[PDB]
């Protein structure tokens, strides 16, 4: 742990881009993880802070970091609807078929909160649509149960 | 949301099918009671 890596975790979450910029000027740790495994990319990916996402990735941030239970910044982004972050992350090599410890996939999470664009993007970059979670549900299954017919159609 | 109420899993059948609440009821925001209906100068109102 470091004085700065904690400052970066904080600024990453809060979306203080110039703080992040200055922090990146000083070699603060892009791999600093908080108490639960979240790196500042996680923080950015979750809290919806596109600029910082890029800056971090540009500065050697790991796009396929995973937390105490398997969530990848793609997981967060797909799940909370941050289309642009999804796209950036996948551009920068984010595993679209990452499974957390429940076998949950950014497709699942996106299917579930019903982010049709994010679904298609993930499908575009090759989201395995026949992936199943712990209980065997496929993003389609999430779609039929939530009653989302457009999604159901997209997953054919 | 009505969406979550509808996916309430009432029972899972012998064949594995899922009877959800939306399969046996209509699920809407709506009046606690439906007794009181006010109009102000003919047009729909509420008030205190």
């Amino acid at each position: 742990g470091s004085d700065l890596g904690k400052k970066l975790l904080e600024a990453a979450r809060a979306g203080r881009d110039d703080e992040v910029r200055i922090l990146m000027a000083n070699g603060a740790d892009v791999n600093a993880a908080d108490v639960v495994g979240w790196t500042p990319l996680h923080l950015a990916a979750y809290w919806g802070h596109l600029e910082i996402v890029e800056v971090l990735l540009k500065n050697g941030a790991d796009v396929n970091a995973y937390d105490t239970l398997g969530s990848t910044p793609l997981h967060l982004a797909a799940h909370f609807g941050h289309l642009e972050i999804v796209e950036v992350l996948l551009k920068n090599g984010a595993d679209v078929n990452a499974k957390d410890d429940n076998g949950i996939t950014p497709l699942h999470l996106a299917a579930n909160r019903g982010h049709l664009e994010i679904v298609e993007v993930l499908l575009k970059y090759g989201a395995d649509v026949n992936a199943q979670d712990k209980f065997g549900k496929t993003a389609f299954d999430i779609s039929i149960n939530n009653g989302n017919e457009d999604l159901a159609e997209i997953l054919q | 949301s009505t969406e979550e109420f509808g996916k309430i899993l009432l029972k899972v059948n012998q064949d594995g099918s899922r009877v959800l609440l939306r399969d046996v009821a209509k699920i809407e925001l709506g009046g606690e009671n439906y007794d009181i209906i006010a109009e102000f100068n003919g047009q729909p109102a509420s008030g205190l």
